[PDB]
């Protein structure tokens, strides 16, 4: 009906805890993923002998994961309360960051890798930080918790989102942000922006994804599409929306346990993918290779693949 | 090749016609939005 | 060198009928010699080469031109001899049958089954091959139209950012002279 | 066969024409992107 | 009938070829236009 036939599949076990978040590496060749078992994942993935290892050293339970532009280091949120700055392929970490007064909402790098990466606490904290001075960039405090918080493509933007319900601009070089761009509703099911940075997509409480386009220099404040379809949360989850730029793709999770594909530029969605026994809690699309990295909580990533 | 060349010439004069005629209204339309 | 005859739909026939010929009738009109058919035509000709001998030439002035003691018992007797060979052989046929006007009948229904099927072969051969050429005619024309969308919306962005610069360099005036520094350097900001 | 021959190899042309407006599309928004953002931070 | 085809092939490839150029010289001249 929807979906095009099976193909195969690949399941990641070994995860004690529901999987947070799943994401892979610039490369491609492993796939980090974070859960409620304060446990990082490393995964030998694009092709399935083994995935890669386990990482540890978390206090808490990550409540978010990525990995920076070069590969080799890779920036973590833990309900510890302090950003996680891990060195990775060293076989040990990079460094522990202190001074959340609450746990770590979202951290993510930004367009300048280890130089800096924002990132936000549910305290309302919305941050960037310093990494290898030892010690971080700046903090600031807007509304309200921000669940997800991004740099855009030119690191002088940090786009963010949360219970404020409203789409958060921020300029940052300027010791101050950019703008709140918000229609009349509140739901933030996530925050998301697109590669090319002209739109952001951002998940709806309201299981509304909410595309916008309104990007820099002329001013805009437009939109860009409105995908629906699929329920991402049912009441209160964490869902991260990863699109696809090869061809046109946007990925997120579901609350229905099937991965949600939609297609956007065609004014529908792309497919629904059955088979997760819960809900996914984020999904990932490698640029190299077509495949999709499945988080439920079901503690079983599922990576497909096109061909 | 006579019959594909007449239906391939009038093809091509055919795509290059409007192409000549969407590249006049583009060039009318933003050759008269400069001044403007 | 892409035309598609799928691609417009809007001039196909009508499309190039007048014009097109009236411009390859102005390069026929300024010269027209021959080189490609006429020595792809002048090798194999007709009948040139060969052109036999005999009965092909007297076939020729043919085509080109629309146009007695023994003698008694000499055609009495072959009229009598040809008569008695005639009434044999009409005695075998007429003793025998015939069946092959049936069997003749029927291998040419075969022959024409047979044909009917390779002309249905190359229909669907035919078929197939347009429906390819309008798949690609179909993702050629989706890909132009969007890169006729995003060169108009490149133009606009362009004359958004000159518009709003040259209100960017009165507006810079305006605020330079009422505060802005001094007038120097922002009458002179452009884009 | 020859008008399929001939179109998918003159499509290329098509699709790098298409590729060349995209070009020309991501650097006049970029020239806007720098105009605009140094007209914006000139206030 | 061929040599008439290859008139007309030739003929209607250069008409095809500057009709062409003037639509690419217009296009280019509209996307450059703007600024």
């Amino acid at each position: 009906r929807c979906s095009s036939l099976q193909a195969p599949i690949m399941l990641l076990s070994g995860h004690e805890g529901e999987v947070y978040c799943c994401k892979f590496h610039p490369n491609g060749s492993t796939l980090a993923s974070a859960g409620f078992d304060r446990l990082i994942l490393l995964w030998n993935v694009y092709g399935d002998c083994d995935n890669y290892a386990t990482l540890k050293g978390h206090s808490g339970a990550v409540m978010e994961l990525h990995y920076n532009t070069d590969g080799s280091m890779l920036f973590s949120a833990s309900t510890d309360k302090t950003v996680a700055v891990w060195d990775s392929e060293t076989g040990e970490r990079v460094k522990r960051l202190k001074g959340h007064t609450s746990f770590v909402n979202s951290c993510y790098p930004a367009r300048r890798g280890p130089q800096l990466v924002c990132t936000g606490s549910d305290d309302g904290t919305v941050k960037l930080w310093d990494i290898r001075k030892k010690a971080a960039i700046q903090t600031f405090q807007n509304t309200y918790q921000v669940l997800a918080v991004t740099f855009n493509d030119t690191s002088d933007q940090i786009i963010s989102g949360g219970i404020d319900n409203d789409i958060k601009v921020w300029d940052l070089r300027q010791n101050k942000l950019t703008y709140t761009m918000r229609g009349h509703a509140d739901s933030v099911t996530g925050l998301s922006l697109s590669s090319e940075g002209s739109y952001l997509l951002s998940n709806a409480m309201d299981n509304t994804v909410r595309v916008w386009d309104v990007r820099p220099f002329a001013p805009k404040e437009r939109c860009v599409k409105i995908f629906q379809g699929n329920v991402h949360n049912f009441e209160k989850n964490l869902l991260r929306c990863s699109w696809s730029p090869d061809g046109s793709k946007i990925a997120a999770g579901s609350a229905d346990r099937f991965v949600y594909v939609w297609d956007t530029t065609s004014r529908r969605i792309l497919y629904k993918l059955p088979g997760h026994a819960g809900s996914i809690n984020e999904v990932a699309f490698h640029p190299d290779e077509p495949i999709i990295i499945s988080a439920s909580s079901d503690k079983r990533l599922y990576m497909g693949e096109i061909q | 090749e006579l019959s594909h060349a007449l239906y391939q010439h009038d093809a091509a004069c055919r795509v290059i016609a409007r192409l000549t005629k969407e590249v006049t209204a583009a060039r009318e339309a933003l050759a008269t939005l400069k001044p403007q | 060198v892409d035309a598609l005859p799928y691609f417009d739909q809007g001039y196909e026939a009508p499309g190039v009928r007048e014009a097109a010929a009236a411009l390859v009738e102005e390069e026929t009109r300024r010269y027209r010699p021959t080189k490609n058919y006429l020595s792809y035509l002048t090798a194999p000709d007709y009948s040139a080469f060969e052109t036999d001998i005999m009965r092909n030439e007297f076939e020729r002035l043919a085509a080109r031109q629309p146009i007695a003691w023994q003698e008694c018992v000499n055609n009495s007797m072959a009229q009598l001899e040809h008569q008695a060979v005639r009434i044999e052989n009409l005695e075998l046929m007429s003793q025998h049958g015939c069946n092959a006007w049936k069997v003749y009948n029927e291998n040419l229904v075969h022959m024409i089954e047979h044909a009917q099927k390779e002309l249905q072969k190359l229909r669907k051969h035919i078929q197939d091959l347009n429906w390819q050429r309008k798949n690609m005619q179909l993702t050629a024309g989706s890909k132009l139209r969007e890169m006729e969308s995003n060169w108009v919306s490149l133009v606009s962005k362009n004359y958004e950012i000159e518009r709003t610069i040259v209100q960017l360099e009165n507006e810079i005036y305006q605020i330079k002279q009422q505060h802005g520094e001094a007038n120097k350097e922002n009458i002179r900001q452009d884009f | 066969e020859e008008l399929k021959k001939h179109e998918d190899s003159a499509i290329p042309r098509r699709l790098e024409c298409l590729k060349e407006d995209v070009q020309r599309q991501q650097e006049r928004e970029k020239e806007l992107q720098h105009r605009y953002a140094d007209l914006l931070l000139e206030k």
